């Protein structure tokens, strides 16, 4: 599944 | 709809697809710059746990948050811009991001 690490760059990352 | 960023990345990014989430930060810098934070200040989470750590600069961040009259499933969100230091709880190997804490 999605990793915590990966939730949070899909959630609050915009590079 | 509007179609302002956060109506569109809250969409985008499936934060919005199945409800509408009151709040969300969004960071516009590298992410390799983000993941430097882990090694960055250490301080105390909100909750108490000391993973978590504040970056020594600002950052540009868009804050969204939902309207008085948003409601699924036409989600709403008034879109503010700011530059403020992040903090980030860090866990594993790598050691990364896996919450944000808050924005200061």
């Amino acid at each position: 599944k999605e990793t915590a690490a990966a939730k949070a760059e899909r959630q609050h990352l915009d590079s | 709809s509007s179609s302002n960023y956060c109506n569109q990345m809250m969409k985008s990014r499936n934060l919005t697809k199945d409800r509408c989430k009151p709040v969300n930060t969004f960071v516009h810098e590298s992410l390799a710059d983000v993941q430097a934070v882990c090694s960055q200040k250490n301080v105390a989470c909100k909750n108490g746990q000391t993973n978590c750590y504040q970056s020594y600069s600002t950052m540009s961040i868009t804050d969204c948050r939902e309207t008085g009259s948003s409601k699924y499933p036409n989600c709403a969100y008034k879109t503010t811009q700011a530059n403020k230091h992040i903090i980030v709880a860090c866990e594993g190997n790598p050691y990364v991001p896996v919450h944000f804490d808050a924005s200061v």
